[PDB]
């Protein structure tokens, strides 16, 4: 129903927005081999950011990758700042301000095209974000519940946005009814 | 005896491989848009 | 639906030898199986055109000799092998 | 009990001693200690006068017979190799989804829902466009191309267009890099093999004949092989036999022992029947009994191993 569609559109929203933050934010990415704190090969949380350490003489010492150690400075540059999965959060963020500007400022039926289009292009900004995290990582390893949690957000990020398209359809038709 | 005697000197395709497939799709898929909404 | 047996069996064909469609199934559960014997199709059919890239790039022993006669076996008619089988003690 | 000890009691009756069987203390064959110069092993149990004879497969080498005194050989040998029969491991239930990494395969994933949910947007958003491409469509089409599968339906617009050129393109880099894949991924036996390699790994008997046999090797592929193993890790040096055999079944045949060919043949004779012997004999040389340098005991020996031989005990006690 009509009622019912606002309200998964609106709580995925919020689903998708938490996820992808805390994503952004927590050090579960790959849990890989190194070094948790140093100027010698344990394991390590490692996540976007930060690399911390699980078991180790210091472990819980948390150190700053040094992601910086012409195509590779650029891949290098667009990985340590992560544009790309940042960008998903500012985006799916605008696209639940649009949401829920389809109350107050009713009837404009655009608002909720943007929300479509905010949503499924925080999908694609995922996803190279997450091809751009894989590649650089790469020049045993087992990915966190962080990046998974980042996948998350992409799938329930394109579901809230089918939803959206399909709810401005409807309401074309209504007005053409 | 010191120069020779004591020396000391198929995989899946990776990501990284078909990364630039990627980026392409992507690209592709964002032109897509763009020319929707312009039209 | 025009998927009566004859033009079912029509189309898993069609899928298998990576030829036309015409016909493509329409609900939910026809899309699952032809999804899945499209998967099928895809991984067999390359599996054999690589194994044939590979093999176009690339009697026995004494029991053997004494199961069977249609290749006859002997030893120099005066000889220490003719004097060995005279006595082995080995059943073969 | 066994070879040594029927050749001892035989060895006895005919060198013409009474003997005390005694398990050399440190377990080993007999080696100039590198550093401390002092034999140990067996040959050191006989050249400091701790034992008067040494009944064992110990091999006849020059700095032994200038230790201690040998009998004739009463076995002819070499180093060999033991290697775990093969057995590769068997392909996988989901093996065909090798040619292709893991992220590869989730990316196609994410990949076909962001192409699909955008052909749904590109084509029905518009109000001014009013089966074609719906959602569930629009997944059929995307999965009907990437499965080579052929299309009921294409895009009209230049936008969906422009989705289906795109994922068409990515199908086919990615799905002619798969075929080309499994082809690739569906395309020792000496010495010699071992030393041209170190990822099997392979090694002596950290102290005896063997490990001086490759220290002293004039030969290139036995010096190469033991510029290795001396630096091969783990130690490939072991303390019995066994013990490299035991590393060679553990391995699943990822260690390759140079045992001497008679302890090969033996340990091949024996459960779980999992090593076999490969290569050549490395060296051509051969046990013999041995006593304290100028011992009395020696010319017994050498008499008895000749008595040994001519009657054929040890060959007996080898068979
Ligand atoms: C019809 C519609 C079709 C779609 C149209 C056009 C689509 C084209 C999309 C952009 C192409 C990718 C750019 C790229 O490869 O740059 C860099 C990586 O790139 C990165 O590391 C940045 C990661 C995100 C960029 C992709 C955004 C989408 C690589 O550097 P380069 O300068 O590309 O040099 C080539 C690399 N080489 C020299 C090492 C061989
Ligand atoms: C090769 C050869 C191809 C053979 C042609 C397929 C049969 C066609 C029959 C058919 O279309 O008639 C009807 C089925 O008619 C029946 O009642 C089916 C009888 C059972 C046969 C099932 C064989 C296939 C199963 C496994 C064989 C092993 C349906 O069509 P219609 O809607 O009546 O028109
Ligand atoms: C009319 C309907 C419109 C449909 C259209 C669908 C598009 C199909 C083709 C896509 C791939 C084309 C992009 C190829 C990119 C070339 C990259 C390049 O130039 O390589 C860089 C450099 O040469 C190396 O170092
Ligand atoms: C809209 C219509 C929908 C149609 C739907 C049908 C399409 C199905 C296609 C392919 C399925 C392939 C399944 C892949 C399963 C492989 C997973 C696996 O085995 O991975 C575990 C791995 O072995 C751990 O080491
Ligand atoms: C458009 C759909 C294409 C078909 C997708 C195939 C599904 C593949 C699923 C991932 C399997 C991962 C295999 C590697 C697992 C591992 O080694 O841990």
């Amino acid at each position: 129903d009509r009622g019912v569609q606002m309200l998964l559109t609106t709580v995925g929203a919020f689903a998708a927005f938490s996820l992808m933050t805390i994503a952004v934010g927590t050090d579960y990415w790959l849990y890989s081999r190194g070094v948790c704190k140093t100027k010698e090969e344990v394991m390590t949380h490692s996540g976007l950011w930060r690399t911390c350490c699980l078991e180790g003489n210091f472990k819980g010492l948390c150190k700053q990758i040094d992601h910086f150690p012409t195509a590779e400075y650029f891949l290098r540059a667009v990985r340590a700042s992560s544009i790309f999965p940042i960008l998903s959060v500012i985006l799916l963020f605008m696209g639940g301000l649009c949401i829920a500007a389809s109350e107050f400022y009713k009837t404009r039926h655009n608002i909720i095209l943007s929300a479509g289009i905010f949503f499924v292009s925080a999908g694609l900004s995922n996803i190279i974000g997450i091809i751009v995290y894989i590649s650089a990582n790469a020049g045993s390893y087992s990915y966190g519940w962080s990046f998974y949690f980042g996948a998350l957000s992409f799938i329930i990020a394109e579901m809230v946005g089918v939803l959206a398209v399909h709810m401005f359809i409807d309401r074309h038709k209504q007005l053409r009814a | 005896k010191w120069w020779y005697d004591k020396g000391e000197c198929t995989s899946a395709l990776s990501l990284s491989n078909v990364a630039g497939v990627f980026y392409i799709l992507v690209g592709g898929l964002g032109l897509a848009m763009l020319v929707a909404l312009i039209e | 639906n025009e998927f009566g047996i004859f033009n079912s069996l029509w189309f898993s064909l069609g899928a298998f030898m990576r030829q036309g469609c015409d016909i493509s199934p329409r609900s939910l559960s026809g899309r699952i199986v032809g999804g899945v014997w499209w998967f099928f199709t895809l991984i067999i059919i390359s599996s054999y055109t690589a194994n044939l890239a590979a093999f176009l790039t690339v009697i026995e022993s004494a029991e053997d000799l004494s199961k069977q006669t249609e290749i006859a076996y002997g030893t120099l008619d005066s000889g220490s092998t003719k004097e060995f089988f005279r006595r082995s003690k080995i059943a073969v | 009990e066994g070879y040594c000890v029927d050749l001892a009691a035989e060895i006895a009756k005919h060198c013409g001693f009474k003997y005390k069987l005694t398990i050399v203390g440190d377990g080993k064959y007999g080696a100039r200690d590198a550093d401390t110069k002092i034999w140990n092993g067996m040959v050191g149990e006989l050249v400091y006068g701790k034992a008067d004879i040494a009944i064992a497969p110990l091999t006849i080498t020059l700095v032994r017979e200038e230790v201690i005194d040998f009998s004739k050989p009463f076995m002819s040998l070499g180093i060999s190799i033991m290697i775990k029969k093969p057995q590769k491991s068997k392909p996988g239930v989901f093996s065909f989804l090798d040619p292709l990494a893991y992220e590869i395969w989730m990316c196609i994933v994410f990949a076909y829902i962001g192409v699909s949910v955008v052909l749904f947007l590109v084509s029905r958003f518009s109000p001014y466009e009013w089966n074609e491409f719906g959602i569930f469509n629009s997944l059929w089409f995307s999965l009907g191309a990437f499965m080579r599968q052929g299309c009921d339906i294409s895009p009209r617009s230049l936008s969906g267009r422009i989705v289906g050129g795109v994922w068409w393109f990515f199908t086919l880099i990615i799905i002619s890099s798969y075929t080309a894949n499994l082809a690739a991924f569906l395309t020792i036996e000496s010495a010699e093999d071992l030393s041209k390699q170190t990822e099997i790994a392979y090694g002596t008997l950290d102290s005896g004949s063997t490990k001086e046999f490759f220290r002293r090797s004039k030969i290139a592929v036995f010096d190469k092989m033991w510029t290795y193993m001396r630096s091969a890790e783990p130690s490939v040096f072991v303390r019995t036999t066994a013990e490299g055999v035991a590393r060679v079944r553990k391995s699943k045949g990822k260690y390759a022992y140079l045992l001497e060919s008679t302890m090969n043949e033996y340990i091949e004779q024996r459960k779980p029947c999992d090593t076999m012997k490969v290569g050549g004999n490395l060296d051509s040389k051969g046990y013999g009994i041995a006593t304290p340098k100028g011992s009395s005991l020696r010319t017994p020996v050498n008499l008895a191993v000749l008595k040994l031989s001519e009657q054929g005990v040890l060959d007996k006690l080898k068979n």
